[PDB]
């Protein structure tokens, strides 16, 4: 534990490791040991919690009607977005997914599953179906029936592979030849426990559809979500739930006071 | 081929003579914060580094013409060792139970059937067992992955004792002569203790010879209690690196060897279950320094 009210030589040297042990990085962590050594305050507890809430901020109410959800294989995009049905139907919203993972095993099935179990509407296709078709699809639907929200899925992709990158901004130009105002939210989902491949998933997923906004999942773990924090400083993306489990209720609206209060524990 | 942090720190030693004991130092802490920002946890790239400063000495690169390259030979050197020298798979027997196990989404279940497809293709024949019960579509995800690969899946029911796993296990892999049994497990935290008990239980009675801590490269300073907990709460036998197709630099490799000493058997390479190959140990090393 970081010794608050100690000296500030001992202090600095647990809030570096703590800093780094959470997966901030060796160039956020200089940067907020450099700002609070050149602060000059008594109440160090305070001064560097405001400093890191500070770099956090660039009910959660959508932008538009069209979310994109994108990240890479594992994260928690499906789980995700069940949890986003179950979120939003609770504050009285009429919310349908898509399920544009047609690539891998049971990818649909699972969101289809979820969809059951939310009373939530599910437009699927079979495997191997154009994800960007199917997506023009959705949206049209979400027009003609009056939905609030659509939720469009993504198969797992690494940023790697400029093909499937390209794929993706497919998805989001079909999305808006359906509706031009859309899709005005593209999240990306980022795992906790993920180092620093975290800023290079951000910066790409964001060069090819410009993000407007991060999820983080698995925050019920032990990973402390660290890299957010580069995340936020370099790309000025919002963070706006963070996962905590496994079930629909397990979300939460981001909580940047809260996230700080951990990250240091 | 170095990261621009290593460049710096070994390329400024470069024609400069011979150094002091406060060169290596100052490049020590370069090469420390090297390791740091490609993953390797805090406390193990420190271990690290103490071993790299004690070679260096004794190999006496305070009197070398070349410290630069001395000290980047060693660092290779020793970071190649760290993460087992050399390639090395299971040992397998006439009868091979393996579980696949780790942290949600780190590819397991995926890895299972590259594991089953790569041992098919070397004369065994494998079974695989959907053990995770808690995932939607997580059985069908390898029922469809075994009939891709030609390989049975066994599916374990909602409820269902260890015992009766064992059982069913036992029967079919007799009357078909499936001789490596893989089973694959449903992610879980490290710190979840009922489903870390259950995953122990299912150890002590199906009594697999491997236990494969399936970690993605993309994991950060986490992986050291990641690693330290399933081997000490269940018992690892050794570890698969997954989406090494990634750029992720996979100092978490480093982190779960050096507090499990268990050999990285493979490495995944593909969503596609050939992507499965031998994990080099000299490959990674490059990429962590690269
Ligand atoms: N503990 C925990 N697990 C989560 C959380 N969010 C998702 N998961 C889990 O992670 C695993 C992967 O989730 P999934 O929703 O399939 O991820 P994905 O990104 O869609 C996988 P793909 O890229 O293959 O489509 C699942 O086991 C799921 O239950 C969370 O907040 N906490
Ligand atoms: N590119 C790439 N993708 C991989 C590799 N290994 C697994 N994946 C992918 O990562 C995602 C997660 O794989 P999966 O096998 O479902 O992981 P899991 O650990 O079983 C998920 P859970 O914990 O819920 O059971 C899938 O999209 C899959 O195709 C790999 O080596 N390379
Ligand atoms: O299959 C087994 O149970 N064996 C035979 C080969 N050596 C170890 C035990
Ligand atoms: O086989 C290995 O160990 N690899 C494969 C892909 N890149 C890193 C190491
Ligand atoms: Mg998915
Ligand atoms: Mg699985």
């Amino acid at each position: 534990a970081i010794p608050w009210g100690g000296n500030l030589e001992e202090v600095l040297e647990e809030l570096e490791m703590a800093l780094l042990a959470a997966d901030v990085g060796l160039s956020a962590t200089e940067e907020i040991l450099q700002e609070v050594r050149a602060s000059g305050r008594k109440d160090l507890k305070e001064a560097v919690k405001e400093k890191l809430v500070g770099m956090l901020e660039p009910p959660v109410e959508p932008k538009g009607r069209v979310v994109l959800v994108v990240g890479v294989n594992g994260v928690g995009k499906t789980t995700t977005i069940a949890k986003l049905g179950r979120y939003y139907q609770n504050l009285g919203k009429k919310v349908m997914f898509c399920a544009g993972d047609t690539f891998r095993a049971a990818g649909g099935t699972q969101l289809s599953e979820w969809g059951k179990r939310l009373s939530i509407p599910v437009i699927q296709g079979p495997e191997g179906t154009d994800p960007a078709a199917l997506a023009y699809d959705a949206v049209q639907a979400m027009k003609a029936r009056g939905y609030d929200l659509l939720f469009v899925d993504t198969a797992g992709r690494l940023h790697t592979k400029h093909n499937l990158m390209e794929e993706l901004k497919k998805v989001k130009r079909a999305i808006a030849k359906a509706d031009p105002e859309e899709p005005k939210e593209v999240w990306l989902v980022l795992d906790a426990v993920t180092g620093q491949n975290g800023l290079e998933q951000a910066k790409k997923f964001h060069e090819a559809v410009g993000l407007t906004g991060v999820i983080v999942t698995k925050l019920d773990g032990t990973a402390k979500g660290g890299v957010l924090i580069p995340i936020v400083r370099t790309l000025k993306v919002p963070i706006k739930f963070v996962g905590v489990g496994e079930g629909p209720d397990d979300l939460q609206p981001f909580d940047p006071e809260a996230f700080v209060e951990a990250l240091l524990e | 081929q170095l990261s621009a942090r290593l460049q710096e720190a070994i390329g400024r030693l470069r024609g400069r003579g011979r150094i002091t004991e406060e060169d290596l130092k100052a490049t020590l802490r370069e090469i420390r914060r090297a390791l740091m920002d490609a993953d390797v946890n805090l406390e193990v790239a420190r271990d690290f580094v103490e071993r790299v400063r004690e070679e260096a000495l004794g190999k006496q690169v305070l009197e070398s013409l070349t410290p630069a390259e001395v000290i980047l030979a060693t660092v290779y050197e020793a970071l190649k060792e760290a993460l087992g020298g050399e390639a090395r798979l299971p040992v397998l027997k006439d009868r091979n139970l393996w579980f696949l196990v780790g942290l949600q989404g780190s590819g397991k279940t995926t890895t299972a059937a590259k594991l089953a497809l790569y041992y098919k293709g070397k004369g065994r024949r494998p079974l695989l067992v959907a053990a995770d019960t808690q995932r939607p579509a997580a059985r069908e995800q390898l029922r469809l992955l075994g009939e891709k690969v030609g390989v049975p899946v066994l599916e374990v029911m909602d409820g269902e004792s260890p015992e009766s796993i064992r059982r069913r296990v036992e029967e079919k892999a007799r009357l078909e002569a499936r001789d490596l049994i893989l089973v694959d497990t449903a992610g879980r935290l490290q710190i979840d203790e009922p489903l870390m008990g259950e995953l122990a239980r299912l150890k002590e009675v199906l009594g697999p010879d491997e236990v494969l801590l399936v970690l993605d490269a993309m994991t950060g300073q986490e992986a050291l209690s990641v690693a330290r907990a399933f081997d000490e709460k269940v018992g690892v036998t050794g570890l698969v690196l997954t989406k090494l197709d990634g750029d992720a630099r996979g100092g978490a490799a480093l982190s779960a060897r050096h507090v499990t000493g268990k050999p990285i058997y493979f490495a995944g390479v593909s969503e596609k279950p050939e992507g499965l190959e031998p994990f080099y140990p000299e490959r990674l090393a490059g990429r962590i320094l690269g």
